[PDB]
RNA sequence: CUAAGAAAUUCACGGCGGGCUUGAUGUCCGCGUCUACCUGGUUC
């Protein structure tokens, strides 16, 4: 796993507490350092600790890949993105929470999508 | 050096129309040409609060103060008459042919190899496998989505029109033919060969499809419903053509291409509509995942670019969503 | 309190400024605003024209204005379940309570 | 194993809109060409009797209210002056396949739900729900305010196989109660028929006619439409009635609410009678909710107990879950 | 007994020649609107 996929898998999910079975808790504890510990924790802080350990030249890439694989199996809820681009047909749709669907917003591609993402924010 | 073009588009084959609904009596379905139409009316509806409320705010005060609030809704409803018990649904369908040729392309080598691949497919095996499944989805009444469930009898009449006159008639019994199997009859194979000749450019076919369903006197039919953008305010509206309830053409086109049973998840669930990353909207999930190698966008450019032809049952899927149309590429 | 006075001045200068007021589109439905924020009698004043809006009870307009004001001030179980939505409704009630006395001294 | 984010269940036992007509008794066996009742117009001058603020000072708000003329225009449905009965006719069909959802996300959740309903049908039949549905058909409870004060009402039920009549049932709806669910010697045949329809072994189409002897020119009560403000002082400004293209009629959801008044297993009282099957089972004419989540007899809580963690509830109230899965609706988060 | 007291902006004018916007699509599930009434306004 690349580190770009690590920050991607850290930011696109919700923050959940008690989302792990105890077997996966000791499985993750077998794959982390000696000093730090996670118990009764939420998602973000775990992402911050493993990102700080991977920023350090102390934790390997296969081990952080096992950590992020386990976080990938565990978390099942995603954040709904605010904008969605239909790519061949050159259209941009915006999420409306009252219709529970995406309604038509404008015409454009990837540059216009990045522009409204930088102007309004990526997630809901 | 060989790669996928930037813009690549395909027009659709099997263009259907809308299906207008009409109402009459059974055993007068032979003279079913002056029957009146099923109209859309409106009515009012109120009801209690019955959704799963959040447990962070669940007290008897809110649950007894939410009852007295008055909820008034205006809905669109379409029924049968009180003296008629048969719903008639009629549309037309024409298949075109020329399926492997794009409508727009950028590379000059990519289209000359795509045409060669599709012509090699047609030379190895005709359109005789896809056409019997399309004729199967016409033979039963899968285009009646919710009007088919619980009906007493369904009957389908298919005419082939080659002038201002009919040339060949078919009659089927849509409940004897299942929604699960694809078995071959002798009367179904004539229609399969007809729409196989239409898909190959070797003729011009135009079919007129009528379906009769017996549900009961004054019962409720289910046309297609529209989208409303926004105290008695309307919350549901139904699609209509001039003074008549109708079904959209894309819904019948979706009910026609429920073809593929080669997806790796199951085969007892039954057929699925041909889509890339083959996905059912009512089920919520997506078969044919890109982590597996049974996509359209993986089998297509393994077949064309790297000359790795897939299995014979998986070439029908690629040809089926080339017949479907759309914009591929980048 | 400022939003009430802007609507009062807009009703006093908008309909009262233009010297014309014809029949509204859909007079069975467009007659509440045409009766409340409408001018006096004109050349088309029939028998039941100067004896309808000046003789009837001009007190439904306050509840009609409160029904418009209820959309702007959002209410739900987050405010109605708490004790601040009650004061937020009582403030609008004390504001619209003068809407029938100050907005009902013209005809009656 | 969690619950699915979406869950939709289609409706079984769907009726039509009931149409009304008028004739005479001792001619009700030839009641196929009876003229249908029309919605007529009349005027009403309103006298103020509403509870104002108590201890009102002046007569400037009460003796001046009399001199202000109120003008109302109402819709009314009346019997003719040569007819003394009311015929109400509709049809009904029961489908089957009750525990199968129309739409759901989770694939491992419906694998639990379908086998839960499967072992329910394997243990107990559909007969207990079916005999009370047949009881509500057998009394004239779908006549809401036309049933009161009537000297004699009766119910005909025809089972329709093709364009013909397969089986006829004739009942007396005042000889059987609106309060008790007790066994009969002919109603059990209707119960077995609609249970076979509910279980999937065949299709069932019933036609229900109800005659009510009221009086020579009385007033009947069809459904009432939600009126908009696009009318003048005359032009149905006060009360409009629902009429399907020819004649006055009752909505289909009113008869559907009158047919699922089946449950008597709510712990409020043992003498209050049956109510309609709802989640947080409530009454609108009474204003009171029952089956709150403070108690544990609420549909969502015991459904999640039964399906997820195998807490099989009491058998006498296990019929409540199937009774409001037959009803259909939008469940899930 | 007023940031008081005072004042002509004018004459003329050619916007214009060309053009392929396209290709696909499942809006779905459920519902109790009830109770009352003298127009003997002056429908001039």
């Amino acid at each position: 796993m690349k580190k770009i996929e690590m920050i991607e898998i850290s930011q696109n999910r919700q923050n959940l507490t008690a989302f792990l079975h105890i077997s996966e808790i000791k499985a993750i504890n077998a794959k982390l350092a000696d000093g730090v510990d996670v118990d009764k924790k939420s998602f973000d802080e775990i992402c911050s600790i493993v990102l700080e350990q991977y920023q350090a030249k102390q934790i390997s890439n296969k081990q952080a890949s096992e950590i992020f694989e386990t976080l990938a199996k565990a978390n099942k809820s995603f954040k709904i993105e605010k904008f969605r681009c239909s790519h061949g047909y050159n259209e941009i749709y915006k999420y409306s929470p009252d219709h529970e669907a995406y309604l038509f917003y404008c015409k454009g591609g990837q540059g216009q999508l990045n522009k409204l993402i930088a102007e309004n924010g990526r997630f809901m | 050096i060989l790669s996928t073009a930037s813009v690549l588009a395909f027009e659709r084959k099997l263009d259907p129309s809308d299906a207008l609904m009409s109402a009459g009596a059974w055993a007068q379905r032979d003279a079913s040409q002056e029957w009146p139409a099923v109209t859309v009316r409106e009515k009012s509806v109120r009801g209690t609060i019955s959704n799963r409320l959040k447990t962070k705010d669940r007290d008897p005060a809110k649950l007894d103060a939410s009852i007295q609030s008055p909820n008034l809704q205006t809905v669109d409803v379409a029924n049968l008459p009180s003296d008629a018990d048969t719903l008639k649904v009629r549309f037309t369908l024409r298949v075109l042919g020329g399926a492997g040729t794009p409508s727009a392309c950028n590379d000059a080598a990519y289209r000359d190899k795509l045409l060669q691949t599709v012509a090699t497919y047609v030379n190895e095996q005709g359109f005789a496998e896809l056409a019997r499944r399309y004729a199967h989805n016409l033979a039963n009444a899968r285009f009646l989505w919710r009007n088919r469930v619980g009906a007493e009898a369904v009957e389908v009449r298919i005419n082939h029109i080659r002038q201002g006159e009919v040339a060949r008639t078919w009659r089927f019994d849509a409940l004897a033919i299942g929604l699960r199997d694809f078995k071959a009859d002798a009367e179904l194979d004539a229609l399969a060969e007809l729409i196989a000749s239409g898909l190959s450019g070797s003729g011009h076919v135009l079919l007129e499809v009528v379906a009769f369903a017996r549900i009961g006197d004054g019962q409720e039919v289910f046309p297609s419903q529209e989208l409303i953008l926004d105290k008695g305010q309307k919350s549901k509206t139904l699609y209509s053509v001039r003074d008549a309830a109708a079904i959209h053409s894309q819904k019948i086109g979706n009910a026609l291409r429920t073809i593929d049973t080669w997806y790796p998840d199951e085969d007892g669930l039954g057929p699925i509509a041909v889509e890339p990353y083959g996905s059912v909207t009512s089920q919520g999930k997506a078969y044919r995942q890109p982590k597996q190698k049974l996509d359209f966008y993986t089998l297509l450019d393994n077949w064309v670019l790297r000359d790795e032809a897939p299995a014979v049952e998986q070439q029908h899927y690629v040809i089926a969503n080339l017949i479907r149309g759309g914009v591929f590429g980048e | 309190g400022q939003i009430c006075d802007e609507a009062l001045q807009y009703a006093a200068r908008l309909r009262e400024l233009e010297p014309g007021w014809s029949a509204t589109p859909g007079c069975q439905l467009h007659d509440a605003e045409q009766l409340w924020l409408d001018p006096l009698r004109a050349q088309t004043d029939e028998t039941f024209l100067q004896r309808r809006l000046r003789g009837d009870w001009p007190a439904e307009v306050g509840n009609r204005f409160a029904n418009w004001l209820n959309r702007a001030v959002s209410s739900d179980s987050q405010i109605l379940g708490s004790p601040e939505a009650a004061q937020w409704s009582q403030e609008l009630s004390k504001e619209l309570t003068m809407f029938k006395e100050i907005l009902e001294d013209e005809r009656d």
